[PDB]
């Protein structure tokens, strides 16, 4: 139910855990509390994820690096 | 404080150029996973 | 959370073909007669005795390229089986994780550093003489041939676990958190988590210190969560690791390490395996030449000095850092 990913700030890496099926609209403060315009969670180098997608969907698993980074407006870079 | 850089690798047969957006100020040790699966 | 591993065979690499190269002795000093002007002023002597010498000599050479391919092929495998401490970032991906069985003969086996390995073949001549004097150009050819090709040069140690029941090693800090830290992370890299556990207990954990095996699943526990950690042994108090282990103290062989100089060390053991780890503040003196099991252990800037009476043991160690080790857990907490 819950993953631990290495989640990035303006480095200092952190050491967070986080739910499975949740919107993000609540991480977004969550992590804005843990570790600190809208931001988002993405891979490194990949495009962001839907704010109200679910983080078991979009295949986020224990090991992870998730980072903050404003949203774009709208094309996903392929 | 993101940086626009461009990544080369060449080992099966030629090689794939594909650009990329990487977040600066940060140890590569953990950006090669993310560029290794994209190039490969 | 986690996904799923199928235990895929081993690989093979080649391995060592322990028989036992013979080397035939060299020739017999063979009298050689006056050379005797009266029959030598004419225009069994020297030339046959030199056509002696060159044959041993061109033998000693086949003989020498032959043992040279044994020894690649044993550092080919120790290199295969013990890899540098970075090449493991990249192995928690493949099929080779958990590559290491309780019946292969690298087991519970921990690299530490390169230096000379003896050459485990054989290397016998059938010697059969009673002081007879042998020829003086070939016997020193082969004399100076068994010292130099008897020993691999630097090559993938080995700091064997399985028959140690006690490490403890002596020196600065962080000099010893590295060897520790790098051969942890080398077991727990190649053997399965459900075979072998690991134990930790450290003031300042969480402080980019021994907080690292937090995504560690080596240092599990059977049925029970901890909300985010596997088990978290990881600790601060040593009874308290105990008991935390009380009941998993009882093969899965346990790995207990303990960053503390202070606080009780040797009080779990004096078992059958269950190996402690300890690092100390200073030496004993005038040890009674300490066993072989339960040894003494040295770090200095690139060696890790045995303690026997320096007998370095090492001459390049391997050493990790707190970082490294950090994203080695994160990326093996995946499968």
């Amino acid at each position: 139910p819950i993953v631990r990913v290495a989640v990035l700030a303006g480095g200092r890496l952190t050491e967070m855990a986080l739910p499975s099926e949740l919107p993000l609209r609540e991480i977004l403060p969550a992590v804005q509390r843990i570790v600190q315009v809208r931001l988002s969670l993405a891979p490194i180098g990949g495009a962001p994820f839907s704010l109200d997608a679910t983080l078991d969907t979009v295949g986020v698993v224990d090991g992870d690096l998730l980072a903050l980074q404003a949203v774009p407006s709208g094309p996903p870079a392929p | 404080p993101i940086v626009r850089v461009a990544v080369l690798a060449a080992g099966d047969d030629g090689g794939r150029l594909t650009e990329m957006a990487l977040p600066s100020e940060l140890p590569l040790r953990e950006i090669l996973p993310a560029v290794q699966r994209i190039v490969q | 959370s986690r996904l799923i591993f199928e235990h895929q065979r081993r690989l093979t690499p080649p391995t060592t073909r322990k028989g036992t190269i013979t080397i035939e002795p060299p020739p017999q000093l063979p009298r050689v007669v006056p050379p005797s002007l009266l029959r030598r002023v004419l225009p069994m002597r020297t030339e046959e005795v030199d056509a002696e010498r060159a044959d041993y000599l061109r033998y000693l050479s086949v003989v020498r390229d032959n043992v040279r391919a044994h020894a690649a092929e044993q550092r080919a495998a120790l290199e295969w089986s013990h890899p540098e401490p970075e090449v493991l970032a990249t192995i928690p991906g493949t099929r080779r994780q958990w590559e290491r069985d309780p019946r292969d003969r690298d087991f519970l086996v921990l690299r530490a550093g390169r230096h000379d390995v003896p050459l485990d073949a054989a290397l016998k001549v059938k010697d059969t003489a009673d002081e007879i004097d042998l020829e003086p150009v070939a016997h020193s050819a082969l004399r100076g041939l068994l010292d130099v090709q008897r020993t691999v040069r630097d090559a993938p140690t080995g700091l064997d676990v399985a028959k140690l029941a006690r490490i403890t090693v002596i020196g600065e800090a962080d000099e010893a958190r590295a060897a520790i830290r790098a051969w942890i992370a080398q077991a727990v890299t190649w053997h399965d988590p459900t075979m072998l556990g690991v134990a930790l207990a450290a003031p300042d954990l969480e402080s980019g210190d021994w907080s690292w095996l937090k995504w560690l699943p080596h240092v599990d526990v059977p049925n029970e969560a901890d909300g985010v950690g596997p088990a978290r042994y990881l600790t601060t108090s040593t009874a308290e690791l105990r008991e935390r282990l009380a009941p998993a103290l009882a093969l899965k062989h346990l790995l207990v390490v303990l960053d503390d100089p202070d606080a009780d060390p040797d009080d779990i053991a004096r078992l059958t395996g269950v190996t402690v780890i300890h690092r100390t503040t200073e030496l004993p003196n005038r040890e009674q030449y300490p066993d072989p099991e339960r040894p003494i252990l040295r770090v200095a800037d690139g060696r890790i000095e045995r303690w026997q009476v320096w007998q370095p043991c090492v001459d390049v160690a391997d050493a990790m850092s707190a970082a490294e080790a950090a994203h080695i857990a994160r990326r093996l907490s995946r499968w």
